[PDB]
């Protein structure tokens, strides 16, 4: 079980790396209580691949 | 095997629906002064004694020094990292711990946090760590059993629902043990069980957990652990909180037994806290309200009424009167117990089980003193036959331990003196008994009668152990439906004694230790 | 810390001001007696262990912007009692009094950026009412909040920053 | 309206700052909202200027710094009379029974002065009690007082409950409970044996138990003092039971150290004897009316040489010590005869024969008691044949002092004995000469009246 | 006056059959202290590195304690007992 | 060197400590009692010849110093177990 | 043992939820610092002020 | 940037500007003279002063003297680098070889593992005492430890255990001297290099000699040194000649830090001291240490709170008594007071629990007897209770064990004594079949057929 374990951490990287995509809400829609217009349309994706 | 991977996500993202904008307002403060886990904070003019003030990073103080001017609070966790200058927040709450169902079978820390590893805690809300003892015209008496499952303890010295019984004695004289096995008989009685570790060290409450792991004890048990690393605002708080989850119990009208282990040391761990906070050292440089804290930590073990419990429950429990039983620990030095906190504690409690030295290096294991060893509640809490076998017992063995005082050197015995030597000798090597073996009630009934109606008198004492086991095998394979009726029912009759009388000679006769 | 010790005198003082009329000479007689005490060679004069009433009357002899018939007998009196160094902490509580007896606070408010008038003047009209006190306000707005406001008042704090949000935030972890 | 303000809480201790014109007088009371509930504070000491250092009676947690306090101009005043009956009360005179509001007409301020010299009676009428040990060693008097020391565990509350179930329902008359630091299980147990009983109409009960803050322990006292006091004055004759008075000299070494004391003695506060003093002077029978009470002295360690026993020693009249020692042989009521001692226990009171039957009786135990010794290392056979023969009858006088009492059934499974002085005095001078000399030893133990000591040596 | 000196003591093979106080003056009738300087009262012995294991012979007369209880140079030897002993 | 009565030092040392109003311990010495000793006694020690070299700066080789000690401690009623002993 | 294994996948998950918290709220701290407005500003004090 | 303000013995106070005032634990650093001096910040106070405690002598400093604030508490070098070499409390050299190759340093004040990490291990490790492993056996990576007065013979016993113990242990070990004898650290280093073992030990010495603040911290780095072997994953063994001097350095510093006296004047957080050290020494799932400990018993008042507080933190205890030695037995091991954890029938086995349990009935019968023969005689006792004197005479002389360390003293050789064999004997001699010998038989005798042997010349 902890082999199949340590295989599925590896496998789960990727939601990972893939959900950090979403914070504009986290900051952005609780700071400015409006929506507000992609500033960090080029950021966002820079966070994503650098941080993960 | 982990697709839970994507819903994490949600679960993290939704925090940001729940999360709120407004601006609150608290009331703030600056330290001092940062020194052996004790802070002194400058303003907090809203403050109020045993708040919690929340510290940066996630830590938590408890204020209880309002002075003019200053305020002395406790850090409960790593002190190291405060720095004098330090902004400090007065929130409104006071110390809560969670509480509830989903807490049995784990290992939280004094916090509430769960220290096992084994993932987030699962219960039924907050409550109080600090809280005030149910009334007089709120409680019942105690004429329950609760089975310790040693022949000794159950025998001479009975304990009921909702009873205080101390544990006192030197140390490595068995005082952990007799707890644990304690805890251990409850695995199928339906009380809950919670093992409070004050100030022991870790590997210890590991080896403890492993013993609860080998049997089935420890689903049924809370673990609360406070190792001797941690600060003393946690050891001297850990009894509090395990009270607490108790409470949880005994409040909805079921039973939960609750072992304080070394409450020597959660004195210890008090009188250093008023030692860093300046307060006057009483006698043996103790504070004064030693024991106050003592007197209302143990009160809280009671049993209510139905009436309290439908109260509390809101009509939803109706008809069950709930307990919650305390088997606090103390160690004496070198068996003075005219010191501080061993008197304070003798005389908070319902009665005290006395285990010595001498009777153990003697071989009498569990080493309990039937001439000191009380308990305030007899008969009461024993089962029928229990109370009827053992009644005598414990008086007789008293009064055998004198003549056999007396007699030591006295060549010539009168018959009757003879017969109580004999009887007494006998009846000290029946009750010894080897660990992590808990007896039910029918087995140590039917060791008591065996003892009580004079069979025992022809066995030479060496094989009276022998003769025990053989009994006990023997009345297990061939008379097992009168050991489930005594163990159900408990009851005592003329034909309950006739059986018993028959099975005796019945094994006498036939057998062979 | 003088702290609990200057208490007393200022109470004393400040009443006795107050029924004489004298407040802001008290206050200017109290600001020159403590600026003595940080003399150096003053220190090592009040660290040494002379007769009151001479460390008391070479005291005296520093200052002659004093009112002697008020502000000798005060000097008199803390010195009867070794509190001479307490004098830094008495003109604080001093003015502490003074504020609470005019009604009147200071509030220090907290931004990413120099507000506007008109957002200053809102803030004063609602702590005015918050406290039912007259407020002051003075500005130092900080380089490391990037958003929001904090204001200050007394003790009691309320935080509007970014800052304070994205903490709260990641508390909920 | 409120006019002082909290500036300390340390403890139980809290310091209110009042104006210098309309500080609050000693033992005033003082009333704080602590949030939701009301708390009361009694003024202990003043000092500086306006300041005044005050015992909450409850909970200190919650208080902050700066809460209003309002100055209630008199001392705590608790309901007295006949509305008191049946009704169990705080240290405040709060109903806790939930019956309902008390209904009192008149209320009194706990403390007060004692008695006048000249208002004090000596009228010793002799009173049974039915136990042989008592009766026989340590004869009570109406109007007495009577103190039962001992340690923790060796029988001072089921003597006191027999003493109760014996003369205070024959007694005719109204009587006072005072719980002071009592465990809450004993005093419910206690209420309920009295409803059960069908006499709590004629009792009042008073509880502080131990979880309550010491200034609740501390003045618990002064309030069923107070209520049998106002009985007394009636001109009745009440009985007053004290749970344990050690326990209230506890509550004042507890709040002492804070109240800016230095220590004496073995941590005592230096108003030990002072305190002690006063509550017991109170505890008097006045030509008016006379006050019969019974109190339970807690022993530390069984150290009669503690200065809280030794102290009060001086205040009773007849004393009754229970020792350990003799309750490690499981021999109750485990009263030792050669420490026991009544004011009574004189001829012009008791009588001729009742004195030499106590001194017959006292002088063989202290020989047994010599003679043990030679015994306990040499052997019997050493002795000479008359300290051999008094060995054994003092022996038997030993166990011959047991008694069962009908409320200890629980525990001895047995039917309690009750035994006229009569009978006591003649079955201690049958065992003092050698009409008994034949029965064993065991034959005496727990039995009862001599009449029946044969019947169990029969049956042994 | 505040002295440079830390505490010292005179020191010296000039000092051997000369009665002194602790401070190094004399207490004799016999004159002034020659002496090779001074050295400081309060030290720190020599580390482990600069020890070496004792192996010599220090004879005091008395039999006993030259045959059962041997004393070697370096050692540290409590001599213990009651009074007049 | 032969240190008499380093009882009667220990004594001094406590009055001193007392009238320092420092806490007392055991009995009523203070708890640097034990270091009192430890660094008198400590100094008492044989060095190799590399420390004498060292000390010396040269001037003396291949010589090995010592110092022997014979401390002497006073007991009342023959009580080896006491605090200072 | 297959408590053992159950109790060890909840705790990695947990794990996985404390690793994404941290570095999702950095990333949210650059998304204000790159997204802020002044008059995003000026209508939080405006909102507070007209609530405080 | 720091100015000195204070000086009290060991203590001295230092004050900073309000916006860089140092973190507790933080290592300060000054100039004494022609030295520099190291001082560790110990509490906060107001308004910029901090106190400290000076790891050297303190003599010399003046007021206003320039403190230079280091950023980063007492690092110690680790690893490899260090095995051979002896090394002082702050991690520099002592010995006079060259500076330390090392490539890590750790602070020395660390947090104990955690509660999931910790491992349980029952493997019993057998030693060539006969009454050790009899009454007190204990496991491989467990806490030994020993309890006694001033001259019992604690140094001996653990040079004894070193001995049998390093046998079939081939891992690195650490010597940790605590406040104990220079002249015993030098002996112990030069056997050492004799027996070319030294290349496998790391020794950390701050003896008697050291000023408080040595004693006090060098435990410490003992630790940090055996908890990077262990985190590497090995196995250690560690060694602390006396952990009393830990709490007494506590209890020096203690009153200067301005904290009220508790107890018998020791320090009021002398329990949490003691505890978080202990707590770090523990075995653990990645790597396991065996521990050691000698502990100073004051006064041979057993009931002091520092012995009493160590008995908890203890897997094996084993108790010298002074009376034992005035006999001249040797180890004076108290059969009566030792215990350990693994004295467990599931463990040891059946035969070797009812030994144990055995001898220990014998001999509490006889303590029982003794105070009837002290004044009687022994001619007033029962024959079976003359019996039972003559065996447990014979149980306590056959205890004794002939020291390879010891021959220094004894001069007879050392002897090693197998478990099986001591059960045996022992066993034997409960069951009788040796009560024709004389007591003087088995005394200093390493098993029981040298115990015949010696017999047949008395
Ligand atoms: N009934 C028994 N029969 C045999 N051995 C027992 C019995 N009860 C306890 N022991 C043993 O006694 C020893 C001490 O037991 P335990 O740890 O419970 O003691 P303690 O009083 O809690 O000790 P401590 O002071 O270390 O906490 C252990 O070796 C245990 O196995
Ligand atoms: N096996 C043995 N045989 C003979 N003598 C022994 C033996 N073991 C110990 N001793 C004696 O013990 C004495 C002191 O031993 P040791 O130096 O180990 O004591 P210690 O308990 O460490 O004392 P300290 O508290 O002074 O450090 C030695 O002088 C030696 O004679
Ligand atoms: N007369 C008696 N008969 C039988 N048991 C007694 C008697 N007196 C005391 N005991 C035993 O002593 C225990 C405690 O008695 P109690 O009076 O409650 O203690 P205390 O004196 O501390 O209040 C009881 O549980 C009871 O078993
Ligand atoms: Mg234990
Ligand atoms: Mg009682
Ligand atoms: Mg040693």
């Amino acid at each position: 079980a902890q082999a199949e374990i340590e295989a599925e951490r590896k496998r789960a990287r990727e939601e990972l790396r893939k959900q950090v995509a979403i914070l504009a809400v986290a900051g952005a829609e609780k700071i400015i209580e409006r929506s507000v217009d992609e500033a960090a349309n080029s950021d966002i994706v820079d966070k994503l691949v650098a941080e993960l | 095997m982990q697709l839970n991977s994507t819903e994490i996500s949600e679960l993290i993202k939704q925090r940001i629906a729940q999360f709120n904008v407004v601006s609150e307002a608290h009331n703030e403060g600056t330290i001092v002064s940062v020194s052996d886990g004790v802070i002194r904070i400058h303003g907090l003019a809203d403050a109020m004694q045993g708040e919690m003030i929340s510290l940066p990073g996630n830590r938590y103080a408890i204020a209880l020094n309002l002075e003019r001017d200053s305020v002395g609070a406790v850090v409960m966790g790593p002190y190291a990292d405060l720095a004098e200058g330090m902004k400090v927040k007065a929130t409104g709450r006071i110390l809560e711990v969670p509480v509830g169902r989903g807490l049995l079978g784990r290992v939280v820390n004094t916090l509430g946090a769960p220290i096992d590893g084994k993932g987030p805690l699962d219960h039924d809300g907050f409550s109080a760590v600090e809280a005030i003892a149910p009334g007089v015209i709120e409680r019942q008496s105690v004429d329950q059993p609760v089975q310790t499952g040693y022949k000794a303890v159950d025998s001479m010295i009975p304990i009921g629902r909702g009873q205080r019984e101390l544990i006192i004695g030197d140390r490595q004289t068995g005082k952990t043990a007799l707890a644990i096995d304690a805890i251990i008989n409850q695995r199928d009685s339906g009380i809950k069980a919670i093992y409070v570790a004050i100030g022991q060290k870790a590997s210890t409450i590991s080896n403890v957990v492993r013993k609860l792991e080998e049997h089935g004890a420890l689903a049924n048990t809370i673990v609360v652990v406070a190792t001797a690393s941690e600060s003393a605002a946690l050891q001297y708080l850990a009894p509090y909180a395990g009270a607490a989850m108790g409470e949880y119990f005994r409040d909805r009208g079921e039973d939960a037994l609750i072992i304080y282990d070394d409450l020597s040391k959660q004195a210890v761990a008090y009188r250093q806290i008023s030692l860093l906070l300046r307060r006057p050292p009483g006698r043996e440089a103790f504070p004064g309200d030693v024991f106050y804290l003592h007197s209302r930590l143990l009160e809280r073990a009671a049993r209510v009424n139905a009436e309290y419990v439908e109260a509390f429950t809101k009509g939803e429990v109706k008809g069950k009167t709930g307990s919650l039983t305390a088997l606090p620990i103390i160690e004496t030095q070198a068996g003075d117990v005219s010191a501080f906190v061993p008197t304070n504690v003798i005389s908070i409690t319902d009665g005290q089980i006395f285990l010595e030295t001498n009777l153990f290096n003697a071989g009498i294991r569990p080493a309990v003193n039937p001439g000191i060893s009380v308990s305030r509640v007899g008969g009461a809490a024993q089962t029928k036959i229990m109370k009827k076998l053992s009644g005598g017992i414990r008086t007789a063995l008293a009064q055998y331990r004198e003549l056999a005082a007396f007699s030591q050197f006295a060549s010539d015995l009168d018959d009757a003196t003879r017969k109580q030597l004999d009887h007494g000798q006998k009846v000290t090597e029946l009750l010894k008994q080897k660990q992590y073996a808990p007896m039910s009630v029918a087995q140590q009934s039917l060791v008591l009668f065996a003892a009580e109606r004079g069979y025992l008198a022809d066995v030479e004492l060496s094989k009276i152990g022998s003769f025990e086991a053989a009994l006990l095998a023997y009345v297990d394979r061939d008379h097992a439906p009168l050991m489930q009726e005594i163990n159900q029912t408990g009851g005592y009759n003329d034909e309950i004694e006739g059986k018993l009388k028959g099975i005796l000679d019945s094994f006498k006769a036939t057998q062979s230790w | 810390e003088f702290i609990t010790v200057a208490r007393p005198y200022a109470k004393a003082a400040f009443d006795f001001a107050v029924e004489h009329q004298s407040v802001e000479r008290w206050q200017d007689m109290l600001a020159f007696a403590a600026e003595v005490t940080k003399n150096e060679q003053m220190a090592e004069l009040l660290s040494g262990a002379l007769a009151p009433e001479t460390l008391a009357e070479s005291f005296i002899a520093v200052a002659g912007e004093q009112l002697d018939e008020n502000g000798q007998n005060l000097i008199r009196v803390m010195a009867e009692n070794g509190r001479l160094n307490a004098l830094p902490d008495v003109l604080e509580q001093f003015i502490h009094l003074r504020a609470v007896s005019e009604a009147t606070a200071e509030v220090d408010v907290i931004s990413a950026a120099a507000l506007s008038e008109q957002q200053l003047a809102k803030i004063s009209a609602a702590m005015e009412k918050r406290l039912s006190r007259k407020v002051k306000l003075n500005a130092k707005i900080d380089k490391s909040v990037m958003a929001g406001v904090i204001i200050r008042a007394g003790d009691m704090v309320i935080d509007g920053s970014v800052r304070g949000r994205l903490e709260r935030l990641a508390d909920v972890l | 309206m409120a006019t002082g303000k909290i500036v300390q809480v340390i403890g139980a201790v809290v310091d209110v700052e009042f104006p210098q014109d309309a500080v609050p007088r000693v033992y005033d009371a003082l009333e704080v909202q602590n949030g939701n509930e009301r708390l009361v504070l009694e003024v202990q000491q003043q000092l500086g200027g306006g300041i005044v250092r005050t015992i909450a009676m409850g909970s200190s947690d919650g208080l902050r710094r700066g809460l209003d306090v309002k100055d209630l101009e008199h001392p705590i005043e608790v309901p007295v009379g006949k509305a008191t009956l049946g009704r169990i009360m705080n240290v405040l005179g709060e109903p806790v029974d939930m019956k309902g509001e008390i209904g009192e007409e008149e209320r009194w301020a706990i403390h007060r002065a004692a008695p006048s010299y000249e208002e004090l009676s000596n009228s010793q009428e002799l009173l049974e009690t039915g136990i042989k040990v008592i009766d026989l060693m340590a004869p009570f008097a109406k109007g007495g007082k009577v103190g039962l020391f001992g340690g923790a565990g060796v029988g001072k509350t089921v003597n006191m409950m027999e003493l109760i179930r014996n003369i205070a329902i024959e007694h005719s008359g109204y009587s006072v409970f005072a719980g002071v630091g009592e465990r809450t299980r004993e005093g419910n147990d206690f209420y309920h044996e009295m409803t059960d009983s069908n006499v709590i109409d004629k009792v009042s009960l008073v509880y502080g138990q131990m979880n309550e803050p010491p200034g609740n322990r501390l003045r618990v006292a002064l309030t069923g003092l107070t209520m049998a006091e106002k009985f007394r004055d009636e001109g009745r004759d009440v009985l007053l039971f004290v749970d344990n008075i050690y326990r209230y000299t506890l509550a004042g070494t507890e709040v002492s150290a804070l109240l800016g004391r230095m220590p004496s003695a073995v941590g005592y506060q230096p108003t030990l004897a002072e305190e002690m003093g006063v509550l017991q002077e109170r505890i008097t029978s006045t030509k008016t009316g006379s006050i019969t009470s019974v109190q339970a002295v807690y022993v530390p360690a069984d150290d009669l040489t503690d200065p809280s026993p030794a102290t009060t020693f001086a205040h009773l009249d007849a004393t009754v010590v229970l020792s350990r020692q003799i309750a490690s042989l499981g021999i109750y009521p485990a009263v030792d005869p050669l420490d026991s001692t009544s004011r009574q226990l004189d001829p012009l009171v008791v009588g001729q024969e009742h004195y030499d039957t106590a001194r017959g009786v006292q002088s063989i135990l202290q020989r047994y008691q010599e003679l043990k010794d030679i015994i306990a290392i040499l052997g019997m056979d050493e002795l000479s044949e008359e300290d051999k023969l008094v060995v054994a009858r003092a022996r038997k006088i030993q166990r011959f002092l047991s008694q069962p009492f009908f409320v200890a059934e629980v525990f001895t499974g047995s039917p309690g004995k009750y035994v006229s002085l009569k009978d006591t005095i003649r079955g201690f001078k049958g065992i003092m000469e050698g009409e008994y000399d034949h029965l064993p030893e065991q034959a005496f133990y727990m039995v009862g009246s001599i009449e029946e000591a044969v019947e169990k040596a029969k049956k042994l | 006056k505040a002295t440079g000196r830390i505490l010292e003591v005179p020191v010296g093979r000039g000092l051997l059959g000369r009665v002194v106080n602790t401070l190094g003056a004399p207490i004799d009738g016999k004159g002034p202290l020659d002496h090779d300087g001074f050295s400081a009262v309060e030290a720190i012995a020599p580390g482990v590195i600069e020890r070496q294991s004792v192996d010599q012979p220090v004879q005091t007369g008395y039999k006993a304690v030259d045959s059962m209880i041997p004393i070697g140079r370096g050692q540290r030897e409590l001599i213990i007992g009651d009074r007049q002993t | 060197i032969i240190y008499d009565d380093l009882s009667k030092q220990a004594v001094a040392y406590r009055q001193i400590s007392l009238l320092l109003r420092r806490p007392p311990g055991r009995e009523a010495f203070p708890g640097d009692v034990f270091y009192l000793h430890s660094r008198l006694l400590e100094r008492a020690a044989r060095v190799n010849a590399e420390y004498v070299e060292a000390f010396t700066k040269g001037e003396v080789k291949g010589k090995t110093g010592s110092l022997t000690a014979l401390p002497i401690i006073e007991t009342q009623a023959g009580d080896v177990s006491a605090f200072v002993p």
